[PDB]
């Protein structure tokens, strides 16, 4: 029953929605999260992919989008609540 | 020694796959072991032919062989992984951990 | 309206032997039989054993042994803790 | 050795049950059996966890087992017994026979 | 897609049809049969149960309901076809 | 409208160890990939073999062998009989 904010680089690839609310849809007796994936790189950010996770055991009550790994390629933070992928933070 | 869901926690970081997976950087992939032998009861969920395949193996323990402790229920896990092209892709991989056991 | 080998659990059977990660004070809520089973393995020292059927071929895992190469006895008994005060004892 | 379903042939006769089973005397209860090694072919059914599982057996052989083979696809058949008041009754019991194997 | 002759005589017991035309229903891809299965004691006739059978490898191809065992104590015939649950025969 | 996972079986993949009952003149009709692994087994002697993925799964059973025992080489392609002309050799 959860809701996240969908957005997507590549929507003209598969034909999808570059951005808006996703209503979240998953097994009964399952939590649902929400993801926040970007690219930074030397201070310019860009968004890639946001919206809705399944079940993961790296992101149990968090109730912010806080990315935890030391420089990668993609920054990612999975957050659990409603309409948490507002915003997001790079803080390890 | 039982049919039981056992614990395993396997890292992508280790099976080769850093490089092309973004998230998870590994997940909890309940491996299932155990034995079964007569009589089957109401946790260790079997079938009919379980059952009947446990009773030959009882007369003839050579000819056939006991059923085996083999997942039951299974639940699929998102992956956020990167593509040929350097192109993150997300996809719901179906049949990735084990919620459940039994003999069949 | 629904299958008996799909039934709703209500039985209660008791646990000495096959005893599940949540039996209370040695209690399974099962939906086929109670059973109890005098299997002594083949060196001398005999053991017992008294848990919950899942009613799902329980026909085939209720009469006697047929003919088998040790000797067992499997009483199945639907009321509530009648495999508590049971003590079979193998015919020769 | 692959995963392979198994001709087995069970008579209720040399299983005790002859004086409550009126019909059949004896069914085709094929058994599976075989070994499950990387790689899972396509006639090797198997799912994503299978997969995993075979594949973390590769680096840790003695922690975690390889997936069994299992059956997949399972087939009821009639049954007419005897009732504890030598009462007729006709059941078809699901899950009886084997049609089809895989990797679990 | 089969249909049988579904005869009962404990039709009472069960709250069912003593006789009837019963459509066959079975999983795809296997075939359907029908079956009779009567007493006879001192040339006395009455029957116990017609009705359908699923795949069976005792009446592969057979267009009658004969019964092939030797003085059991309920006769069984099994047929494939339509509407062979006609008559039947205890021609061993 | 359907899923890449249980996509209809089109692709011919060719057949040289792992052969099914089926196969006609060493051919697999496939849905996923072709693929052709060249392990030599712990003695000397060096195996091959060729045949047809099930696509599921296929992600994890395409890539190098990350960290192995043994050594294995496993191309993926998914042109018909392309595993036909492909002889492999392991890099040390
Ligand atoms: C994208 O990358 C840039 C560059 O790495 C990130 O800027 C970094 O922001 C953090 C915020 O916590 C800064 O850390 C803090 O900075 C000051 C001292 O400079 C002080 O408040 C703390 O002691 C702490 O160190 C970090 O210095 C800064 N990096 C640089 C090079 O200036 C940015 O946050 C990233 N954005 C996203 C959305 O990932
Ligand atoms: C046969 O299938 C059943 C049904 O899926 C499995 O029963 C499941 O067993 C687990 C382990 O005990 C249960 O989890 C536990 O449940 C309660 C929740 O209050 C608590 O004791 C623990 O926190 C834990 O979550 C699970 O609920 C239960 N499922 C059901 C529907 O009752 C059983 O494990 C399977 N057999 C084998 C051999 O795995
Ligand atoms: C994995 O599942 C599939 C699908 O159920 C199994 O494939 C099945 O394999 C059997 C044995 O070869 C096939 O039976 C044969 O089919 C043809 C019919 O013209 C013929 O060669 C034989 O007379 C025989 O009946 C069966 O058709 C086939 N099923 C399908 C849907 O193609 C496979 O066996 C399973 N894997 C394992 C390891 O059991
Ligand atoms: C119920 O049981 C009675 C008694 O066993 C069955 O009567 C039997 O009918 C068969 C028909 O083939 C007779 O066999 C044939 O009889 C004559 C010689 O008597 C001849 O045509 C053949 O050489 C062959 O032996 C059999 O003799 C007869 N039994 C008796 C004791 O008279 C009857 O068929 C059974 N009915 C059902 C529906 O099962
Ligand atoms: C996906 O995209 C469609 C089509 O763009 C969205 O529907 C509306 O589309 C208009 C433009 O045609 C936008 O201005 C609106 O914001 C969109 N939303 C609404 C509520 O009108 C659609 O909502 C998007 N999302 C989903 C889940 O389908
Ligand atoms: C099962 O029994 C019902 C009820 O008896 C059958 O319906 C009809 O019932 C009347 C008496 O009420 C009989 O005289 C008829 O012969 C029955 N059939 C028809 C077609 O009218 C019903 O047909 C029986 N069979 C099934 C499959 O329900
Ligand atoms: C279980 O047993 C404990 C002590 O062993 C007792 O206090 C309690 O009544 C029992 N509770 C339940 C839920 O059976
Ligand atoms: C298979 O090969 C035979 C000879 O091995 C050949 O005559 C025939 O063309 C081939 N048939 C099919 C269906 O591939």
């Amino acid at each position: 029953t959860r809701e996240c904010i969908y957005y997507n680089a590549n929507w003209e690839l598969e034909r999808t929605n570059q951005s808006g609310l996703e209503r979240c849809e998953g097994e009964q007796d399952k939590r649902l999260h929400c993801y926040a994936s970007w690219r930074n790189s030397s201070g310019t950010i860009e968004l890639v992919k946001k919206g809705c996770w399944l079940d993961d055991f790296n992101c149990y009550d968090r109730q912010e989008c806080v990315a935890t790994e030391e420089n990668p390629q993609v920054y990612f933070c999975c957050c659990e609540g409603n309409f948490c992928n507002e915003r997001f933070t790079h803080l390890p | 020694t039982a049919c039981r869901k056992h614990e395993l926690y396997v890292s992508f970081q280790d099976l080769g796959w850093q490089d092309w997976i973004i998230a998870p950087k590994g997940y909890a992939a309940n491996y299932c072991d155990g034995e079964c032998s007569f009589p089957l009861n109401a946790h260790m969920n079997a079938t009919n032919h379980a059952i009947v395949q446990t009773l030959v193996h009882l007369m003839n323990p050579e000819y056939v062989p006991k059923p085996c402790c083999a997942p039951t229920k299974l639940n699929a896990i998102s992956v956020l992984y990167f593509d040929d092209n350097s192109n993150v892709i997300l996809k719901k991989y179906r049949n990735m951990v084990v919620r459940a056991c039994g003999c069949h | 309206t629904l299958a008996p080998e799909d039934t709703l659990p209500f039985l209660k059977c008791y646990c000495s032997g096959h005893c599940p990660d949540d039996a209370i004070n040695n209690t399974c809520i099962t939906n086929g039989h109670c059973f109890a089973i005098i299997e002594e393995d083949d060196q001398g020292e005999t053991t017992l054993a008294s848990g919950c059927m899942k009613y799902e071929g329980s026909d085939f895992q209720c009469k006697d042994s047929p003919k088998a190469q040790l000797r067992r006895t499997i009483e199945c008994c639907r009321t509530n803790l009648c495999n508590q005060y049971l003590q079979p004892t193998l015919p020769p």
